[PDB]
């Protein structure tokens, strides 16, 4: 069966709303939609509980979401996969934003965009506003190296300040201090410190703007104070998705990959009976059809993956912290295209000639 | 032969007897071949032969 | 405050001898010893880690793998269960590149060195032959991977002996023979092979298909190839490494309980060990003593264990550890070496180099042929379609000598 | 003070001053600027009295 589990204090019961929606059409293999949702409940208790239903309801395939409790959750999941050989999907949730990666021996792709999807839409932003020259720092958060080569690389087909990576050496190194725009691929919790070590020695209003991804904020709503009265991020999650359509998409995407599996040689994720012994091994031996899974489309647009678990060509929006202390999609990206709605943000003429 | 940038994120290639240098192939150029900056990063020169 | 401590073994006698070491511990805190055994299926041992330890209050946890070959799926259940929280906990056999890296898990220590740093003998083993060139063979395999990374990282900090190729593979290959053929026709003599077991045949039976053993030979490989080929098909006179622990978890558990008990004397001072949250279920909250028992783990220095001097490098494995310069005898096994932490100390035996001879063979041979290219250039380069008899016309030249033409 | 001692430009230092208050300032000019082989600090009479 393909399930879906909702765990999190929401309207989980409206957004069973999308339950005709699925009922009526877009499943060639009508498939059995059940929420199993939870409290703030535990590691080990959503071991139990996800094999335990997926065990009991007769499940082939599942797509969860929930408060952001911890990242580590997208990473408790992939034991599992191989250990049960089921696509899994991450999404609406923060908890289903970070990275997993090298896991890949099983499923459990995600959504949202790549490390290099939103440098490049930085870059993009950089260019459609003429920001000549960039800095960057960054510490030991996931994709350090990563970062440091997309950026390397990118720049030989810019104006760079420099690329720094910190741990009295601090001072020295933020005396290079150079460019007209500054970045920063961080979290919320050291972004406290490293604002109140900028406020010690950069400036912070009218003199430079501050531009970070989207998972340095983490959720929308909460805002130590040391951030400038500006902030130029990018996302896509808790601004225009609805939970139903999110797992409206969802359930189209696993309805179609069961269309090309059942088409390709018709073979049905066969039902693992138990999370419990080696009996239950026998079909964890069977063929696995894992990658043909992910060339399938509906409501146009295509989602194709690569073997890691990144759509290609997000649609994305870019969002600045105004003077509430609030966030505005000030930003539209679609088709690897940007469209900026807000000219340049507050010695200051404005010249004519022929 | 050039550094051009290849697979559209992945590597710099050389497209040609450069490469052929650098890829194992060759051991040796002789041709009208020219120096610069560029290449000299990643092969060594004799002295200049013909101006 | 007791604080109990937890551990999961393979040999229930020698959990008993871990109580025997919690005993010794009690000779010195307050200590309580608790422990599980383990089993297949590792979802029932996901299971089993709050269903009866984290079920308690722990500030520290005990890891071993068992025999079983799975070699890698067996501490990662334990491993994410316990990071969910950031404990510290300690590792204490198979040392394949699990949680080499903070990316996946956090604050594990370890007391065995993982398969990757076995390469730095190598590289001193090249100072003390004065070798300067060499070919390295890698699978790309995360741990070969790490120990590409490992060693042109070394090698290029030595900056001297220069790296020549780096010829990457597959694991799942019948035959590689069409690698070697390009490989055992470059200018160096010096091979070091680091992969899994049974890839040693794939290279070894396709080696000397090749004869690529018979003599101005040099072999480096890993244990794992040195068992599984000095058993099956290992061509004489290749030399490889060996570590002291072997396998037997005795001598971890005494160098493991004892900076466990040291470590407890480095919080009697503030009084911030507030409580491990016991039970699995009921809360999400961040025992946030973990990054601090992390940090001063990976400084509680002792000289407990069988093995003296026992410390961490930063990475949390065993660090200044001791190896030994093993060494094959055409069917047989000896150590000519024991390489002490950085110490360069070799053995006495009748150190034979492939072929069987006493001396210590030059690098390379420098051959005398040169493969040339070039383009066509009127002025510089003229070609010509040969005639019917499988040259082109001789010619002179306008004051009559001939022409050279190839 | 750092905002202005960030326009640190030269690669000669002058201060005149006296001792008592040079130590505090050359305590703050290890905590910003080079101390030596980078530097020289040149200074009058009476700086140390
Ligand atoms: O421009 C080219 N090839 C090309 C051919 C068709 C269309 C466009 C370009 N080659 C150049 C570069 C290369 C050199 O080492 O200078 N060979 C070489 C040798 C000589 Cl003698 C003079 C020149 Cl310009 C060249």
């Amino acid at each position: 069966g393909i399930a879906v589990i909702l765990v999190g204090t929401s309207d989980e019961v409206a957004i069973k709303d999308a339950h005709e929606k699925d009922d009526f059409h877009h499943l060639s293999v009508v498939p059995r939609v059940e929420l199993v949702a939870m409290n703030e409940t535990d590691p080990k208790s959503i071991i139990t509980r996800i094999c335990d239903l997926m065990s009991d309801r007769k499940i082939q395939g599942v797509v969860f979401a929930d408060d952001t409790d911890q990242e580590a959750i997208a990473q408790i999941l992939d034991f599992i996969s191989a250990q049960t050989l089921t696509p899994i999907l991450g999404i609406h949730g923060g908890s289903s934003m970070i990275m997993a990666d090298k896991d890949e021996s099983s499923m459990f792709f995600q959504f949202g965009p790549s490390i290099e999807q939103q440098a490049s839409v930085m870059l993009n932003i950089m260019e459609e506003y003429d920001w000549y020259i960039f800095s960057i720092v960054t510490t030991y958060f996931p994709g350090y190296q990563d970062f440091v080569n997309k950026i390397r690389s990118t720049i030989e087909n810019w104006e760079l300040e420099e690329v720094l990576l910190l741990d009295s050496k601090i001072q020295n190194q933020l005396k290079k201090l150079q460019s007209p725009i500054i970045l920063l691929y961080c979290t919320k919790e050291e972004a406290t410190y490293i604002f109140e070590v900028a406020n010690s020695v950069g400036l912070t209003g009218y003199g430079y703007t501050w531009i970070v991804p989207s998972l340095v904020a983490g959720d929308t709503d909460t805002v130590p104070s040391e951030f400038p009265t500006g902030l130029i991020s990018v996302s896509y999650d808790e601004w225009d998705y609805g939970l139903p359509a999110r797992v409206r998409d969802g359930i189209a995407i696993i309805t179609t990959a069961a269309s090309d599996m059942l088409s390709e040689h018709s073979f049905i994720p066969e039902p693992k009976s138990s999370c419990y012994n080696t009996h239950e091994k026998r079909i964890y031996q069977s063929n696995m059809l894992n990658r043909y899974l992910i060339n399938v489309t509906f409501e146009g647009r295509d989602l194709s993956f690569s073997e890691d678990g990144y759509q290609m060509h997000p649609k994305l929006v870019i969002i600045l912290l105004n003077k509430e202390r609030k966030w505005e999609r000030v930003g539209k990206w679609k088709d690897k295209s940007l469209q900026m709605k807000y000219y340049v943000w507050p010695d200051h003429l404005s010249i004519v000639t022929l | 032969g050039t550094q051009e940038r290849v697979q559209n994120s992945n590597k710099k290639e050389w497209n040609g007897m450069m490469g052929e240098l650098l890829s194992g192939q060759a051991d040796m150029i002789v041709a009208p071949l020219t120096i610069n900056n560029e290449r000299a990063q990643y092969i060594e020169f004799s002295k200049p032969f013909k101006y | 405050k007791i604080v109990n401590i937890g551990a999961v073994l393979s040999t229930r006698k020698h959990e008993q001898m871990f109580r025997e070491a919690v005993n010794q511990a009690n000779k010195r805190i307050q200590l309580q010893a608790t422990s599980v055994t383990h089993k297949p299926n590792a979802i029932q041992m996901a299971l089993s880690v709050c269903e009866d330890l984290i079920s308690s209050q722990v500030y520290a946890i005990l890891v071993s793998h068992p025999p079983t070959p799975n070699d890698h799926f067996t501490p990662t259940p334990v491993s994410y269960t316990a990071g969910f929280y950031r404990i510290p906990v300690l590792g204490l056999t198979t040392r394949m590149s699990i949680y080499s890296d903070k990316s996946i898990h956090l604050s594990f220590l370890r007391t065995v060195p993982p398969y990757s740093h076995q390469s730095s003998v190598w590289f001193e083993m090249m100072r003390v032959y004065n070798w300067n060139h060499i070919i390295l063979l890698v699978s790309d395999d995360h741990e070969g991977r790490a120990a590409q990374k490992r060693l042109e990282t070394l090698l290029e900090e030595r900056e001297g002996p220069k790296a020549e190729k780096v010829l990457q593979f597959d694991p799942g290959t019948k035959n590689v023979t069409a690698l070697l053929m390009e490989a055992r026709e470059l200018e160096a003599r010096v091979i070091i092979l680091s992969a899994s077991e049974d890839d040693a045949a794939t290279v070894y039976r396709a080696a000397a298909m090749l004869d690529m053993t018979g003599s101005g030979y040099v072999w480096l490989v890993g244990e794992r190839e040195i068992s599984g080929n000095a058993l099956r098909y290992a061509p004489d006179g290749i030399i490889g490494l060996q570590l002291i622990n072997g396998k037997n978890e005795s001598a971890h558990i005494s160098d493991a309980v004892g900076v466990v008990a040291q470590a407890v004397h480095e919080l009697l001072e503030k009084e911030n060990i507030t409580d491990p949250p016991r039970g699995c279920v009921g809360n999400t909250n961040i025992w946030k003593t973990g990054p601090l028992f992390k940090r001063v783990l990976m400084s509680s220095k002792y000289a407990d264990g069988v093995t003296g001097r026992v410390e961490f490098n930063e990475d949390g494995d065993r660090k200044f550890a001791q190896y030994s310069i093993m060494n094959l005898q055409n069917r047989k096994l000896v150590q000519v070496g024991i390489y002490n932490g950085t110490h360069v100390i070799p053995n006495d035996r009748k150190i034979i180099w492939p072929g069987g001879e006493t001396e210590k063979p030059r690098g390379y041979q420098m051959s005398t042929r040169l493969k040339i290219v070039t383009i066509h250039q009127e002025p510089f380069v003229y070609v010509k379609p040969t005639m019917s008899d499988g040259t082109c016309k001789e010619e002179f030249t306008v004051n009559g000598d001939p022409v050279k033409k190839v």
